């Protein structure tokens, strides 16, 4: 489950239709198919880097696969998505890559569409690692393949529920061609996703394909336990359960440094050298030490983390509090998750899941000590009782269980400056209240991306692939200040003129004598901090960076 | 899932037809027991299923095959057995690569099951003879080159086994004159050690349905007259003990059959037996490589004691004895085949076998009545047959290069001679340099490339290699600068067409290439080498093949002074001090290979061997005018 990793295999037509098609600005299928393809590989090499893709043209005039069959090439094999095979890829866009996949490849020679999807199973059979998921997408401008042989037809329906049984799920992703018909057709019994469709007859338009979003660059899939603790009701009585975290800051992967010679990771070594009298030291003669003002305190390395031990991990609970207590205001960090888990102590869920139940039954939030590991000082922490909730595709969104809220310290409170309270007045309370009723926003969690992250990804992007220029990002954080002022209307300057009063705008060269000369002058004034520092470093003299140590240290030592 | 639904099946061969697509999913995803799990289940369902050779080709079903594992091994040459019937011959060829490299395996289970395919595959495949296929035709005479080969390999009850199925009838007839001629189509060059043991044994063991076993006298305790068995199973049990009674017993049965024959036989048909006969030794001749004595010796002796088989190849019968050291038996023949145009190869043939076992004086007499038939070649062959090497070479390059001699136009043969005379006499002087040039001046222009030129056409490695190489190789130890052999040897070592040659006769020089530019290491395993090539050597000649032993004998001295040489410099301890090498001196102007009884080769040898040794020990360490002194009384010594 965890270890395993989600694999993908395309299988793209090249039929004669396949290639010729109407002939306006819309974007041949075959080239469609491509830039799809080149979409997903570049969405799944940013995200989990680890999933296996390959891609096996079938139709084409060229034969390459691990059992000889004809019609049938498997241009890569299930392997991690890397830079080198999206260019192995986009040579095939446009009409020069049409004639370079014709030449190079071909089309027409008419094929069986069993022995492809014998040929799928065998990559799919391959591998050495586990299979979390198993999926093939089949990228086709035809829906009825055969009909002219029945036998066919037979063999293929066969062979894909040959696949489905051994747990390969396929879902064609059909497109749209002139003409009339991309019919439900034998093609239904195949798709073993079998998604819900109304299954409409007469489709006009190109199928299930722009549901890729394409090019979601941005995410990091993951599921781990990220602690296991024991909860404490009391001294002797102790349940086991599981910390989560929901919602993680994001960062981009660290940068590694490089030979610039050769272009290879350089390995870093971090030591500490001798004492200007040669040698190296131990983790024994080297002490952690303090200075405060003229006193200094030495103190050994594992006192340093001797005195930040309080209690064991685990979570200690000390009563149960309202929810009405739990102020929004109050917030450090991330609120974490809470699971029963039954590998430490067996009966955990049971005891967890009846005190689930009559803690959210009398609305109440249980308080504990979090300790997280072993050298840590204690946090509390409220235990807010969190209903799991479900959509009415059994969707779970909110799974049940306990959520932790870091109650603050008085030390994290800050305080606030004295301010003069000062209330509006009705008539232009009602004219904020139509403003903001004329600017409604349904708010979704899917709804924005880090504009940082999306443009590093795609600079990245445009570094790997030569693009010639990097993709500008749509930076969905910005306001559409136009859009809004014109849905606004007027009525934002009846606001400026209620409240606002009519006048409201609302928007070296130093040497020895010279200071000599100026320490009996007195002054050091004009004289920047920059050149403090110049004059300090380069003759030599101890150097800070607040001015009265430079204008004490060079007055005191410079004459005296 | 695997392990219950084999456990479920091994009982219930029905159930596991649904689940056949799943465990051949499943089956590369393993490497252990659980492997052989799977096999045992696709075993049990291999007749109700089709299209199986492509699912194992897409499991590299191949490759797990030549992992070393019994149980796994086992039960997939089971599953070819089974799956056999149904193949293709296309897919047969490629399926039976993997299983004919498992006759040196161990676990003769595994060889059982592997004969018994190949005896299906060889009573199928034998075919009506119409040209049906290549692949049908190739795949039988694979397996059949396999089958004979499982007749010398052990546990006895295989090889009884094998016997059986090669005797029995429609393979071996049953008549005594057509088996012994069929026996020769089961030579198969793999085996020929055992294979005069097996013939004569597949040839006795049909006298035992004869209705003819009773007391073979009227008895008369004085007599203890007893019935035939008990006289012809000893006698095949000694046969195949040790090689000599047996290659006895096979040329006598040889000898009788073939006297029997002219009885109930007519000329006409005679003569197709016999032209079947010669070319089938002609073959054995030719496709042998491992010379087996015995069985050469037996082959030419029937050979020399018949009429109709005296015309056998010459040059395949001076190869074989040149390599299994058996020239009197060639020698015979050759001279019983010169009793009753193609005479001077015989000639030629015969000269070179005289010359391998010493003889010379009558070398030289047939070198003047056959080969010749000039007035140059007589006077230079009385000039060499006395001590003069200076005027038959002399005029033997004058007569080789003329563009007079419109009386007759010399024959190739005689000038192949003169060639070869030439080379030889420059050899009995001193004048390596002069030899080397002539020696390397018949495979290619000025400058030859001398490499893979003389790897071709053999005759060239065996007539102007040994002169080029002992020429080079002297020249260099005499002080000259001319590296030619060190890339010639060094990129020699590459295949055996330039190995096994070079490392089976030429291994004193080997050892004195590699000690001269200084790897001893290497050195020391080929002197090994070479003596225990001149042991082997020696114990093959005869013992009474006098004047041959003693050319072989004459060269312990060199071999001997060489190890001791390389025994001396790797200690270091006679490096230090002037004692070991005063010692050495002493013993070296001791023992001398004693004039009046030595030709000068071995005195040259021996002379030029010393003073490159003593030239190597003096660039380590009185000591001069000391090692020069024994020096000049060596050569001092060489001159009386």
């Amino acid at each position: 489950k965890y270890s395993g990793r989600d694999s993908l295999i395309f299988l793209v037509d090249a039929s004669k239709a396949m290639f010729e098609s109407q002939s306006e600005d819309e974007l041949t299928p075959f080239d469609m198919s491509i830039q799809c393809i080149q979409s997903v590989y570049i969405s799944k090499i940013i995200s989990s880097d680890r999933d296996l893709l390959a891609v096996v043209f079938y139709g084409t005039e060229k034969d390459k696969n691990s059992v000889n069959f004809k019609n049938i090439y498997v241009l890569q094999e299930l392997d991690n998505p890397g830079a080198k095979r999206i260019l192995e890829l986009d040579q095939f866009k446009g009409q020069q890559g049409q004639k370079r996949f014709q030449d190079m490849m071909g089309h027409g020679s008419d094929y069986s569409l069993s022995e492809v999807l014998w040929v799928c199973a065998n990559l799919f059979s391959d591998v050495q690692f586990k299979m979390s998921h198993k999926r093939i997408m089949l990228f086709t401008n035809e829906d009825n393949p055969h009909g002219n042989d029945s036998a066919k037809a037979s063999r293929a329906r066969t062979k894909a529920g040959d696949l489905r049984d051994t747990g390969i799920f396929l879902d064609l992703m059909h497109l749209k061609k002139p003409g009339g018909f991309d019919i439900s057709l034998f093609y239904r019994d195949i798709i073993s996703i079998a998604e819900d469709e109304d299954l409409r007859v007469h489709f006009e338009e190109s199928s299930k394909l722009e549901d890729l979003l394409r090019k979601v660059r941005a995410k990091e899939t993951r599921k781990r336990a990220l602690s296991r603790l024991k909860l404490k009701l009391n001294k002797d009585i102790v349940i086991s359960v599981g910390i989560y975290n929901l919602v993680q800051k994001a960062l981009k992967p660290p940068p590694i440094k490089l030979y610039r010679e050769t272009n290879e990771p350089v390995k870093t070594k971090t030591r500490t050298f001798n004492t200007s009298t040669g040698g190296l030291l131990l983790p024994s003669d080297t002490k952690r030490s303090q200075i405060y003002g003229s006193r200094q305190i030495i103190l050994e390395k594992e006192e340093t983390e001797e005195l930040k031990r309080f209690d064991d991990p685990g979570l200690m609970l000390m009563g149960f509090k309202p929810l009405v207590l739990l102020k929004k205001h109050h917030y450090l960090r991330p609120s974490l998750f809470v699971y029963p888990e039954e590998s430490l102590v067996i009966g955990s869920s049971t005891l967890f899941s009846a005190l689930l139940i009559k803690c959210l039954e009398k609305e109440v939030a249980a308080l504990c000590r979090y300790t997280p590991r072993r050298n840590i000082p204690p946090y509390f922490v409220a235990l807010v009782p969190q209903e799991e909730e479900l959509d009415d595709q059994k969707i779970q969104v909110t799974p049940p269980g306990f959520q932790l809220v870091f109650l603050p310290f008085a030390d994290d409170k800050r305080k606030m400056p004295f301010t003069e309270k000062i209330m509006a007045t009705p008539e232009q309370v009602g004219k904020m209240k139509a403003i903001v009723e004329k600017l409604r926003f349904t708010y979704r969690s899917d709804s924005f991306e880090n504009p940082v992250l999306q443009q590093h990804f795609r600079n990245l992007e445009a570094l790997a692939l030569d693009l010639m220029e990097p993709e500008q990002a749509v930076d969905l954080t910005l306001p559409k200040v136009e859009a809004m002022n014109k849905r606004l209307g007027s009525l934002v300057d009846e606001f400026k003129e209620l409240v606002y009063p009519p006048d409201y705008n609302p928007e070296v060269e130093y040497s020895e004598e010279e200071l000599k000369t100026h320490i009996s002058k007195g002054t050091l004034g004009k004289f920047t901090v920059p050149m403090l520092k110049e004059a300090c470093r380069a003759y030599g003299l101890k150097s800070g960076l607040k001015k009265q140590e430079l204008l004490e240290a060079l007055t005191k030592h410079f004459q005296d | 899932f695997i392990v219950c639904l084999n456990k479920v099946t091994k009982s219930f061969p029905p159930l596991a037809d649904r689940f056949m697509n799943a465990v051949f999913f499943l089956l590369p995803k393993f490497h252990g027991v659980l492997k052989t799990l799977c096999l045992e289940v696709v075993l049990c369902r291999v007749e109700g299923m089709t299209e199986l050779y492509f699912q194992l080709k897409s499991k590299d079903f191949v490759q797990v095959m030549r992992h070393r594992d019994d149980e796994r091994q086992k039960v997939c040459l089971d599953i070819i057995y089974k799956m056999m019937p149904k193949l293709k011959p296309v897919e047969l060829r490629e399926l039976l690569n993997p299983v004919v490299e498992f006759v040196s395996h161990p676990s003769t289970t595994c060889r059982e099951q592997m004969y018994n395919i190949l005896m299906w595959i060889h009573d199928n495949y034998r075919d009506p003879e119409s040209e049906t296929d290549n692949d049908s035709q190739e795949i039988f005479k694979l397996a059949k080159d396999v089958l004979i080969q499982g007749l010398i390999d052990e546990n006895p009850g295989l090889q009884l086994i094998i016997r059986n199925f090669w005797s029995h009838e429609t393979r071996l007839p049953s008549n005594t004159l057509d088996r012994l001629l069929a026996l020769n189509s089961l030579y198969s060059p793999k085996i020929e050690v055992h294979f005069l043991s097996l013939a004569t044994n597949f040839l006795l063991e049909m006298t035992s349905m004869s209705p003819d076993y009773p007391n073979p006298m009227f008895e008369h305790l004085p007599d203890i007259q007893i019935k035939h068995s008990s006289l012809i199973t000893p006698l095949q049990a000694v046969a195949q003990r040790d090689p000599i009674i047996a290659k006895q017993l096979f040329s006598s049965l040889f000898s009788g059959i073939l006297k029997e024959m002219d009885k109930f036989k007519t000329l006409s048909e005679k003569n197709n037996i016999t032209q079947k006969l010669l070319q089938d030794f002609n073959r054995f001749l030719n496709t042998t490589f491992s010379f087996f004595p015995p069985f050469v010796s037996c082959i030419q002796d029937i050979s020399c004691q018949h009429a109709a088989l005296l015309s056998l190849d010459p040059a395949a019968v001076s190869a074989g004895c040149l390599a299994s050291l058996q020239q009197p038996v060639g020698i015979r023949l050759l001279e019983e085949a010169l009793l009753r145009p193609p005479d001077v190869l015989r000639w030629v043939e015969l000269a070179k076998l005289y010359r391998s076992i010493g003889e010379y004086d009558v070398l030289r007499g047939i070198f003047t009545s056959e080969i010749g038939t000039k007035q140059i070649t007589q006077s230079a062959l009385l000039a060499e047959a006395r001590s003069d090497y200076s005027e038959a070479a002399k005029q033997y390059d004058e007569a080789l290069n003329k563009q007079d001699w419109v009386d007759g136009e010399p024959t190739e043969a005689e000038k192949d001679f003169w060639e070869l005379a030439s080379l030889d006499c420059y050899n009995h002087l001193a004048e390596w340099k002069s030899l080397e040039y002539c020696s390397t001046a018949s495979i290619d222009s000025e400058n030859p490339p001398d490499l893979n030129k003389i790897w071709s056409e053999p005759f060239y490695q065996e007539t102007y290699l040994p002169y080029m190489i002992r020429s080079k190789l002297k020249l260099l130890l005499q002080g000259e600068a001319d590296q030619s052999l060190l890339t010639f040897i060094d990129k020699a070592m590459h295949g055996e067409l330039q190995k096994a040659i070079l490392e089976l006769h030429y291994s004193q020089e080997l050892s004195l290439l590699y000690l001269l530019q200084d790897d001893v290491d290497r050195a020391k395993y080929y002197i090994q080498n070479g003596i225990q090539s001149f042991m082997q050597n020696y114990s093959s000649i005869d013992v009474l093949l006098h004047q041959s032993r003693l050319t072989k004998l004459q060269s312990v001295q060199a071999l001997t002074e060489i190890q001791e040489f390389i025994s001396f410099i790797s200690k270091q301890g006679n490096l230090s001090s002037q004692v070991p090498l005063k010692r050495l001196l002493n013993t070296w102007t001791n023992r001398y290979p004693d004039a009046k009884m030595d030709p000068m080769n071995i005195w040259d040898d021996i002379i030029t061997n010393r003073c490159f040794f003593l030239s190597k020990i003096e660039e380590k360490l009185d000591i001069s005018s000391l090692i020069r002194s024994c020096k000049f009384s060596m050569k001092m010594k060489m001159i009386d």
